[PDB]
RNA sequence: CGCCGCCAAGGUAU
RNA sequence: UCUGGUUUCUCUUCAGAUCGCAUAAAUCUUUCGCCUUUUACUAAAGAUUUCCGUGGAGAGGAACAACUCU
């Protein structure tokens, strides 16, 4: 149902590298919100970092100027929710699957295939900025977003590889502070 | 051979090391199948030889006349002693053509 | 009649495509400017 | 400008070494490997019971549109019975 | 006014003017040909395709009417300027063709040299090689004299040579150079050569019946090669005044061919300066490089 | 027995129609270049059991 | 076609209303992007002296106009004096020897590529965790 | 065992038959074990290890040693004991402690290129300890 | 002068 | 004295030759025979394809390529 050219793709994500090798494919993996066939790409930041292949498609980005696979804002590198928060503006978005999410979905995608370059609500009111968002807006930010996540066995001390295990290594997990709207736990 | 509920005998460790018993194997005697001895049982007959055969992939072949005499005293019990194309009077295909076509038929042919 | 020539070329090789074709030649490169963030964002990113 | 005069020229004609060398003008080069291969694959899968190889299970269901691809192609191949 | 041109998506090779000094062409990675208006407001008509390698030299022919265009692809194309239509392929080397240069004059003839260290004589009506020049390294740039007698080939042996198309023997062999040969261009009397190397010396040898014998006529400098190792070429000037050569240093450099004084020094290119090309009758040069723009210095 | 093979014959050799297709395609090439598909040499049973296991 | 036309600039005060994010160049919501023909064997070269030292030159062509300097962690550019990684270097420091058997006849013995090196409170907490 | 070939083969083939034939056993125990433990490849690694050890064991015996004679190279050649195209390609001279033949494919790596394991050391970064997933080991 | 060789949906509701 | 090449593996379109010294199925439009409705059907013609293979041609290698046709 959809095909895809090149992804959004903020700076935090593509690595340290401006060289890296990409593939791709015609009909990939299915979004996480909405389950649609976009065109999932793979590629490698760093020497020590995992694949970070694709989150989303690219028409939910384009609804919030959202980049493709950690799900921040591309024009500060903030979440949502920060961001509608300090516009005061939400542009609603159902939560339902058949109720009123594709339906709504499709029809604006069908509006938007004439532009393609900015989007469809935010344009008018991303402007007026930089005055309450500009106090935390992170420059050269830190690259643990890349870093692989945790195996296991290391836990429980039966891994074999050892130092060759390529995800990571001594790293405890706290399990007391870890989606599209609501909630967020540490951002709050 | 076998019954159900059963694997189809797992040919990792059941006759790996076995070998076959025998074959046909009809015993070529020398001097009247001398050409053909070397090579008759063979699953390749002739492919490392570029005499007789084109190649690896098997394609055009070349042959001798006594090797080829053999081979024919060898097709025997299955082949006719028909040489011409007189056995076959109205039991040719276009003469069998006709017979399709008016509604008739020859005593020993198709209806 | 090319315009939907290469509509129905896609559609045969998309409806049926079954019968044995090649996939691409992807020796192609891509460069995109990062426009968006960079001032000191990943130090000398200039067209990628 | 006292060693450079030289590196250059070493930096030069080692990337002009590989740069056109190997017939830039192998793409043909699979060939047989060890017949163990195949065995140690399908034992490791067998009845396709175990949770490790879920990924590939639904795959096999894609080898079955091209089964009588094979099976065309096995009982084209019969051993004769002058063969072992 | 400057002028600035784009279109080329990958690196710029080369580039030429007409001899007529009325169209540009120019060429480059992404294996086009492209067709510029000198004049007007500098428009870009036809774009020449069919190379699958890409283009390392163009040229043309005296007259005007004829393109040529080694690639990496192993085959030297010959293109109508008029239609831009494809004429012939001159397939033969069995490696990169590295350069290539067209007869003036004489009946039309083309040189060619590649990686698989041969140079190679072609009448565009035969469709086969006349001659071939077994070196043993690498040729990378070879240049005609105006008699249509000999062949001056430049490789990675740090020495030119000249070939006698009559006797096919090694008529003279230049010392001079401590490094690889990239570009080699006559002056339009037949008088001088002009030679880029990596070890940053510009040379210009005389070429003559009667010769000093040690023919280091002259040496200039400030042009500088690097590790992108690029093909480096030069030209001569209309009147044989200036001398041009593009570095990679970003800087393009014209000098006086007699005082050996820098006379230019341009700045605005991005990347490395792959060639430098002079009007033919007005003070304009065309600076091509990898930053995959070309500017039109007028002096 | 006799005369219904002659009568498949003759219908065979009657509907003998020229193979009028126009390109031509082999199917194991377009495999094998593919990573996932791969060529060894091994024994009959073992290739005749491997097919049946598969199939169950 | 003339420089003068595409060098003249736009008067105006730059129109500051947008931010510095939209009201730069693109054509796809990120960045204007345009394919070419670089060359695959110096783009994989300087990608692997990237990865491994973290030097490398900066590809653009209307940056600045005039760029032919190096990126990343800037001084192991200067350290190792601007090599490659298929380059032989001047000297040969910290290697690291191995032990090797390659005469393929002893049993549990042979160990070539495949040879292991030389070389060969937290489950309390990792506890009370899970 | 199957031998294929009805020869009755010539001198030397009594001295390499017990080596060759505990090389077959340990191949078979490589063969036999389960697949617990052993993540996804590294089960079907020391196949390819065996395998690999030996074809270097009967590549040393002929081109090295040259005690063993050419008939009886080609008779292990074409039963099974060594590789006729992998041996042609220890004979390059750029390479000859290859690991096995799935990293010269171009096409089997999605990228267009050859593996890591087909990388010199001493030109990689310092510590690292990476393994083929397709061969085993570097 | 010697046809012919049979499965299922149709019913024990959703 | 000069001239100097058979196999194997990959793309490249044309096929009008028993393309294959033999011959499978499906679709449509009709005639039938079993038939209750249908898919499974029967067996003849007309015309299309699908499919297992094959023919000659452009290149890139490798396999004794240097034995030697010329
Ligand atoms: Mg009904
Ligand atoms: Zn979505
Ligand atoms: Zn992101
Ligand atoms: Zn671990
Ligand atoms: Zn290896
Ligand atoms: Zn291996
Ligand atoms: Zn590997």
């Amino acid at each position: 149902w959809e095909d895809a050219d090149f992804p959004i793709l903020c700076q935090t994500c593509l690595g340290e590298n401006p060289y890296i090798r990409m593939t791709k494919e015609k009909y990939g993996k299915e979004c996480k919100i909405c389950a649609r066939p976009f065109t999932v790409f793979r590629w490698c930041p760093g020497v020590r970092m995992r694949f970070k292949k694709t989150e989303v498609c690219q028409t939910c980005s384009k609804l919030k100027n959202v980049c493709q696979t950690c799900l921040l804002d591309l024009e500060y590198g903030l979440p949502i929710q920060v961001r509608d928060a300090g516009l005061s503006f939400k542009d609603d978005m159902p939560k339902s699957d058949v109720n009123k999410e594709y339906y709504t979905q499709n029809m604006e995608r069908e509006i938007s295939n004439s532009d393609g370059t900015r989007p469809v609500g935010m344009l008018g009111k991303a402007t007026s900025t930089s005055d309450m968002l500009l106090k935390l807006a992170r420059t050269t930010p830190y690259y643990k977003r890349n870093r692989p996540h945790i195996c296991s066995f290391w836990v429980k001390g039966e891994c074999k590889r050892g130092e060759e295990c390529p995800y990571r290594h001594e790293k405890p997990t706290d399990p007391d502070d870890p989606r599209y709207y609501g909630i967020n736990d540490p951002v709050a | 051979p076998f019954d159900d509920e059963e694997p189809p005998l797992d040919y990792a460790d059941n006759i790996l090391d076995v070998e076959p018993l025998e074959a046909i194997q009809l015993e070529l005697d020398p001097e009247e199948d001398a050409p053909v001895l070397d090579w008759f049982y063979d699953h390749q007959p002739l492919r490392d030889s570029r005499k007789y055969v084109n190649g690896s992939t098997y394609q055009r072949w070349q042959f001798t006349l006594p090797m080829m005499s053999t081979l024919y005293r060898l097709a025997n019990q299955l082949l006719t002693d028909l040489v011409d194309d007189n056995y076959f009077y109205l039991f040719d295909l276009k003469a069998f053509f006709t017979s399709k076509a008016l509604n008739m038929a020859i005593p020993g042919g198709p209806k | 009649r090319v315009a939907l020539e290469k509509s129905v070329s896609q559609k045969v090789a998309a409806a049926m495509p079954v019968r044995a074709a090649d996939k691409l030649a992807p020796a192609q490169y891509i460069r995109y400017t990062p426009s968006q963030q960079g001032v000191a964002f990943n130090s000398g990113a200039k067209q990628r | 400008s006292e060693e450079k005069l030289q590196e250059k020229a070493r930096k030069w004609q080692q990337l002009q070494a590989k740069r056109y060398a190997e017939k830039r003008k192998v793409d043909a080069q699979k060939e047989d490997m060890p017949p163990e291969h195949v065995r140690k694959i399908i034992r490791d899968h067998g009845d396709m019971t175990n949770r490790k190889f879920r990924h590939d299970k639904r795959v096999y269901l894609g080898a079955l549109k091209y089964m009588p691809h094979a099976v065309l192609k096995l009982l084209e191949n019969m051993p004769m019975p002058w063969e072992q | 006014p400057i002028m600035l041109l784009s279109g080329h998506e990958g690196e710029v090779y080369c580039c030429k003017f007409h001899p007529n000094g009325s169209t540009l062409a120019s060429a480059g990675f992404d294996r086009l040909i492209l067709l510029w208006n000198v004049y007007g407001d500098c428009d870009n008509y036809a774009t020449l395709k069919g190379h699958s390698g890409a283009v390392m030299e163009l040229h043309y022919n005296t007259d005007g009417s004829m393109l040529f265009s080694a690639s990496t692809d192993k085959t030297v194309a010959v293109w109508d300027s008029e239609t831009g239509e494809r004429v012939k392929r001159l397939k033969g080397h069995t490696s990169f063709v590295n350069s290539c240069y067209p007869a003036r004059r004489g009946p039309q003839l083309v040189c060619t040299g590649s990686d698989d260290g041969t140079v190679k004589l072609w009448d565009i009506r035969k469709k086969a090689a006349i001659q071939t020049f077994q070196n043993t390294y690498q040729v990378l740039a070879v240049t005609f004299n105006d008699t249509s007698d000999q062949i001056i080939s430049g490789g990675i042996d740090n020495d030119i040579k000249v070939w006698d198309l009559r006797q096919n023997k090694l008529t003279y062999t230049m010392r001079g150079h401590a490094d690889s040969v990239t570009g080699l261009s006559l002056s339009s009397e037949g008088s001088y050569l002009l030679s880029n190397a990596m070890d940053n010396t510009v040379r210009v040898w005389d070429v003559r019946p009667f010769a000093p014998k040690e023919r280091c006529v002259k040496i200039f400098q400030g042009n500088v090669h690097n590790f992108e190792k690029n093909l480096l070429r030069c030209s001569w000037s209309p009147d044989g005044s200036k001398i041009a050569a593009g570095s990679a240093d970003r800087f393009v450099y014209v000098w006086d061919t007699t005082s050996r004084r820098i006379l230019y020094k341009l700045p605005g290119h991005a990347g490395s300066i792959n060639e430098v090309a002079f009007h033919p009758d007005e003070p304009i040069i065309i600076s091509a490089s990898s930053d995959k723009r070309l500017y039109m210095g007028e002096i | 027995s006799y005369q219904k093979l002659l009568k498949y014959y003759v219908l065979n050799a009657l509907k003998h129609r020229p193979p009028k297709a126009q390109k031509k395609r082999y199917l194991f090439r377009s495999f094998k270049a593919t990573k996932f598909f791969q060529s060894t040499k091994l024994d009959w049973v073992e290739v005749g059991l491997q097919v049946c296991r598969q199939g169950y | 076609p003339t420089y003068e036309t595409m060098f003249a600039p736009e008067f105006g005060p730059e129109n500051p209303f947008r931010t510095q994010q939209m009201a730069a160049p693109r054509n796809m919501l990120s960045g204007y992007a345009e394919p070419a023909h670089i060359n695959d064997f110096m783009f994989e070269q300087q990608r692997r002296t990237f990865a491994t030292y973290g030097y490398a030159l900066d590809p653009s062509l209307d940056n600045h106009q005039v760029s032919a300097k190096y990126i990343g962690s800037v001084e192991e550019a200067e350290k190792n004096q601007g090599l490659t990684v298929f380059e032989t270097g001047q000297k040969k420091t910290e290697k690291r020897k191995k032990f090797k058997e390659n005469d393929a006849s002893n049993i549990d013995g042979f160990l070539g590529p495949w040879a292991k090196y030389v070389d060969e409170e937290e489950q309390k907490e990792l506890d009370e965790i899970t | 065992k199957v031998k294929r070939s009805r020869k009755a083969p010539p001198d030397g083939w009594e001295l390499i038959e017990p080596t060759l034939d505990e090389l077959d056993q340990k191949m078979r125990e490589a063969e036999t074990e389960p697949h617990e433990g052993k993540r996804k490849v590294e089960s079907l690694w020391p196949i390819f290890r065996i395998h690999h050890q030996k074809t270097r064991y009967i590549f040393d015996l002929f081109y090295k040693r040259k005690a063993i004679s050419r008939e009886l190279y080609e008779y292990c050649i074409k039963e099974g004991y060594a590789d006729k195209n992998l041996i042609a390609k220890w004979k390059k001279q750029g390479y000859e402690n290859l690991c096995c033949l799935r990293c010269i494919q171009t096409r089997d790596t999605n990228f267009g290129t050859n593996c890591i394991c087909r990388v010199p050391k001493s030109k990689l970064e310092v510590g690292r300890i990476i393994e083929c997933t397709h061969c085993g080991c570097r």
